[PDB]
């Protein structure tokens, strides 16, 4: 089971999922089960936590080949967080058993997938480069904000997430 | 250079090349151990000057936990101590234990004397102290008990006896050389010809000496026989 | 002090005084004995770390934190009152005033039987290793550097192994430096120089501010216009 | 946590198991 | 957790290591080697029921304080799919040149 | 100081010094190390980079810059007022004014709980690889040659390895240009003795210059006609 | 001058043109380079002088990241060194690593003793380092991990063995020159007269000397035979 | 002719390729011919080398839509070669024609996709992670990483693959990994 | 782009080049390094769709300052045949000696 | 694997809602 799409919208007012479950002949048994949003905040490393940001169930929109793509766009201002300065987990589950002739390690019920908005850091990346501009000198600034969003993409990678946030809140918020 | 060259200079010098010879290679090999700290003690006793890389050989050691002084309680704490024996240092270089790494690590390889007391100062209870006992092994001491876990260590110091300390030589990446004649042997160059100056000096007189040749129940050097 | 004491890990010594050939064999373990006596030996309250830690008094006694050296000032928890040096020889012995304080080694003898103390005092700040951590003041630097040289070619002059005219010219360097690292920790900042100037220049003199912590020594002493 | 359906049925499956 | 006793291991055995190696380890290190393996068996054990979702926050932000202290102790690897960016694999497929009353459409 | 402080690279004292035979295996290291002693033994305010850096404190407690090495002063940044240096022992410790500041380390411990202060330090100024930049004046590149050369000379000598009579006259020279480099970098120019002359001249005392950044130091003091 | 030309005035000065000599071109090329590097050490060890070009001689190394003591996480940093053994130097001179041009490059090297407490300075971070390791490889160091991709750097230096750094020369421009006769002797033409005279007077009183000829089970030195 | 999803399972066991012909009509008659794998020490310049790692012929099974589609599980033990030391070429050959009034280039035979597992990568650079946290010095290993693995990435976007193949074997080829264990770890 | 890429290939190259025949390149030149793939990945994935025209220039003439500060990063070349002086490749064709009623006259 | 708390309370009360 993998992600399509996950991102935020170009507006900065919806937050889109798009899940699909994987093509393969032995997932034809599993189906999507729900959708739990979390941030920085409420983020546990097992599982989801306790009192969630926003709980999805997906038999609720459906009245089955429907229920194996799920596609979702939230409004973040309901969510009531702020879209520029949060940072999201988006969980799935699956709700259904594979067959026998799965290779070891494909059967996992659940993924996860982060999300931030890059319009900020757009914006201060343009605001280095016209500093950039005058004088032709790389500002100190600019080189840390480079390697530390290389060090939250390794820590999101290698699934070090308290130590990304960590960094995220520490450098990215304040 | 090795010990093979430096014995058959000796030897082509003499020329002692029949195997009917009365001075075998082990006189130049006696002869050359012993004036090689000769001349190493006359040429670095006197001042403090720069000693080559030469001069120097590395042994590698193994320690062992032992009592101080049997399995009493109150016996005092326990040393580590190399496996064997451990060639006696001169006092003219840079001798330095080391923990298989010459660049790392701090192990002190101190007098014996002054391994009676040391560790007192809070800020050197962490630091190993080496030194040669009378029994002739190298004992450790310190006052940190994570010391007692070492296993392995090299020495690095001009050895008083090379045949001694390159029989303990570390091992190659290519592996052990099993004979000492394929060994390097332990001096600087510039203390070579006058190594093999006073080797051939000491022997040349003794080359053409005459012996007790006539088997007679007699002493026959008195009429040069 | 005009300059900043930016800490350095003690083996920067050892970068300095290994470039000469007759220093080869000094090693960590010297450097330690020689740079804490060299560090007592020129006595600069600049080098340790100023603390402040409190503790409980049982009966005209008390238990001394562990990385004193010395003590900047003894005062009441509860009044802030200093404390000073305790001149009588009887204090705590019964037959059949204003507060005081002696220490000679872990405990500190208190005229007060039951109270909290304040101790203002000063340490060695430490490495993340249980060492020494040094100044990397240039001049502190070199000033070590000869100490330690100093004191290895003593060694080596006494064995006969150097000649007396290195050794007078290495005590000579090592006076001069001296000196110079003395006055270099010791001549106070134009931060240093304000505080001074107020204590200096006062109409009304101010001769009680070690009964607080010497917290106005420094403040300007202003007179109302009439 | 967010414990599933199936999970739970395991664990009365698992308590009954010594029933 | 199964994970913390994998760490735990893997520290002690580069302790004993480096004792073996060398004869001395930084007992700053090893403050850090007792309060790793004291929280496992705090973990493993009878206490780890009096722990909250908030305290397992806690404890976790707290133990990815040791993480790259010290050579003894590393950064965990955990089976991650995600980054920062994500990609797009969505196809385009428009119903036979049609749009809406204001926009494009598709199958 | 008269003349301008025109920045150059460290191997141009490289190039001068290993016009000496004796000098030729001197590297980049030791002329690093021996500049950066030079520079610290001198001590010539001049070398360094004046900079200015806003930082917020915690509570007493600030976090400094990387590149510090001495202060000039502190001040608060929306009052403008400066801050002199610490006489307390007791600080940020409570029991149960004028601001003040002290430096140690990378930490400034300030009398203050929460505020913004902007601090005027001192840095070296630094090369694109990242490495110390001197000044091409030819007085400061000869006594940091001829320092160069005594420490080399003095190690020869230690060995042996040089005559006493060239050491000495070695050290002559050298303390000669230290002198000299010392007045070159140190006595006031046309400018600063017009600053100086207005500090000097004024009928009434002006005694509070530290208030402000020592800004009206050097400004002229008028006096109303009547 | 080669060392064909040193070799054959040696042997010509001796008259050795006889294959049937006790004394062959090698007992030559073993005094010549030892008394080569007594003859620098006599000459340029008393005070500093200043040291020709012609004493000086380079040799090809290629480097290899290695471990400090075996591969661990907490053994420390990894180290840079030669594939194969380096010639000790002689303390004369101006010993140089450069990366194959001379006038480029700061790779300082220095004393082994010294390289342990090295780079702490914060602008000595991204200065490489050399020394001659006990194992008998130059071994690197450095702060700046930028030091572990380097590949391939020179050594010029006062070799001890002129043998063992000519066999280790860097490629000329025509190629290697298989033949170590071949080579350029590494002395000043200046020194070159002592040279001859020392190695001459060495081998003069030899030339001479009975040998042990009878093949009779016995040593006839004693007789002059 | 495009690579859905090219990729190491996590726990070192099984080289996944999932390969799709384009879904534009240009490309309908145009099916998938073979699999060639090849490694850093058997690639030619052009084309799979003369003696690959192992071969997959399409035709070889059900004969139209399973066959512009193709996906494998190739096990790496069986391939014997290291799953973290090895760089693999995922060559894939197609039989057919492109329809006339296709752009040019569009109409590419071949196609070719690298491999490399990046969690020993992530290793070694979570050394290097907390150098960012402290300022004052520069990350200079975190930088060398990076760099590191740019430099094999770019190299292999550009087609430049020779020069990838001798910064792989100047970096990573020394990589070590945990080998999966073959009695396979129960869990669902 | 596809330009931006093979300067990056290229500075990239020269800066292990560098690595290999030296031990050592600044780290002043390593931060223009850095810059340069950050900007290279940046327009060549998901970040681009929030660049306006404005936003091009801007970054194209900050990238501009990157161009000969280094041996690395490289002027680039483009594909152009003009100059700040153009030829007159016109020809002059009178028609029967005509003068207009002012000027002259051609074909 | 690890439990909390609050997992607890939600296995117990689910338990007992069937029973």
């Amino acid at each position: 089971m993998h992600f399509n799409e996950l991102r935020i919208s170009q507006d900065n007012r919806f937050l889109i999922i798009d899940v699909s479950v994987d093509n393969q002949d032995y997932f034809e048994d599993v189906l999507l089960d729900s959708i739990v949003i979390d941030t920085q905040d409420t983020f546990v490393m097992n599982g989801p936590s306790d009192n969630p940001l926003y709980i999805y169930n997906v038999e609720d929109a459906y009245d089955t080949q429907q229920m194996k793509n799920v596609r979702l766009e939230l409004n973040i201002q309901d969510l009531k967080v702020s879209p520029c300065s949060t940072m999201f987990f988006v969980y799935v589950k699956s709700k259904g058993t594979p067959s026998t002739d799965t290779p070891c390690g494909f059967d996992k019920d659940q993924i996860l997938g982060t999300v931030i908005n890059l319009q900020p850091i757009y914006k201060q990346t343009l605001k280095y480069l016209k500093e950039v501009e005058c004088d032709c000198n790389i500002p100190k600034g600019f080189i840390d904000m480079i390697l530390k969003l290389k060090a939250i993409e390794l820590c999101v990678r290698t699934g070090n997430y308290p130590q990304a946030i960590k960094y995220w809140n520490k450098f990215f918020i304040k | 250079m090795t010990y093979n060259e430096l014995i058959y200079m000796v030897l082509d010098e003499l020329k002692l090349s029949s195997d009917d010879s009365y001075y075998t290679p082990d006189h130049v090999i006696f002869l050359l151990v012993k004036y090689r700290s000769f001349l190493l003690k006359q040429r670095y006793s006197d001042i403090k000057k720069q000693i080559p890389d030469s001069d120097y050989q590395s042994i590698c050691l193994d320690l062992i936990e032992v009592p101080a002084i049997s399995g009493e309680p109150c016996e005092g704490s326990s040393y580590l101590r190399s496996k064997n024996k451990v060639p006696t240092t001169m006092m003219i270089g840079n001798p330095r234990v080391y923990p298989m790494d010459f660049y790392q690590g701090e192990i002190t390889y101190i007098s014996r004397d002054r391994m009676r007391y040391v560790g007192y100062n809070k800020f050197l209870r962490n630091i190993i102290y080496c030194s040669k006992a009378p029994d002739g092994y190298l004992y450790f001491k310190s006052w940190n008990p994570q010391f007692l876990h070492l296993e392995k260590v090299s020495f690095n110091a001009i050895f008083e006896d090379a045949k001694e300390a390159s029989e303990m030589a570390c091992p190659e990446e290519n592996g052990t050389i099993c004979k000492l004649e394929d060994k390097e042997f332990p001096i600087e160059d510039a203390l070579v010809p006058p190594l093999i100056e006073l080797v051939v000096k000491e022997l040349r007189g003794p080359e053409y000496s005459p012996k007790d040749e006539d088997n007679n129940a007699k002493d026959d050097l008195p009429d040069a026989r | 002090m005009v300059n900043n004491i930016n800490w350095v890990k003690l083996p920067v010594i050892l970068d300095r005084l290994l470039r000469h050939p007759l220093l080869t064999d000094l090693n960590l373990e010297t450097a330690i004995q020689y740079t804490l006596d060299f560090i007592s030996a020129m006595g600069l309250p600049n080098v340790y770390v100023d603390k402040i830690e409190t503790i409980d008094i049982k009966e005209y006694r008390g238990e001394l934190p562990c990385d004193l050296i010395s003590i900047n000032q003894v005062r009441l928890h509860k009044n802030g009152i200093a404390l000073r040096a305790m001149t009588d020889n009887f204090n705590a012995y019964p037959t059949h005033g204003e507060p005081s304080f002696k220490t000679q080694g872990r405990v500190i003898f208190t005229s007060i039987k039951h109270e909290k103390v304040d101790i203002s005092y000063k340490a060695i700040m430490l490495d993340d290793e249980g060492l020494p951590l040094i100044p990397d003041n240039p001049i502190f630097l070199k000033t070590l550097e000869l100490y330690i040289k100093k004191e290895w070619f003593t060694i080596l002059f006494d064995m006969g192994k150097i000649s007396p005219a290195v050794l007078n010219n290495t005590q000579q360097e090592y006076a001069f430096k001296a000196g110079q690292c003395n006055n270099e920790f010791v001549i106070p900042s134009v931060s240093e120089m304000e505080a001074i100037t107020n204590m200096w220049n006062q109409l009304i003199p101010r001769v009680t501010e070690f009964r607080r912590g010497f917290k106005n020594l420094g403040d300007k002493e202003y007179i109302r216009v009439h | 946590m967010f414990f599933t359906q199936e999970d739970y049925r395991k664990i009365e499956k698992w308590l009954l198991a010594n029933s | 957790m199964d994970k913390m006793l994998e760490i735990s291991e893997e520290a002690i055995t580069r302790y004993f290591t480096t004792l073996s190696q060398f004869g001395y380890k930084k007992y700053s290190d090893v403050d850090k080697i007792i309060v790793l393996f004291f929280m496992e068996e705090m973990l493993a054990g009878e206490m780890s029921y009096y722990v909250t979702q908030d305290d397992y926050r806690n404890i976790v932000n707290a133990l990815y304080c040791l993480a790259g202290s010290t050579c003894m102790i590393d950064f965990p690897m955990f089976e991650s799919y995600d980054t920062l960016v994500h990609s797009n694999n969505r196809t385009f497929v428009p119903r036979i040149t049609e749009d809406s009353i204001l926009r494009s459409t598709e199958d």
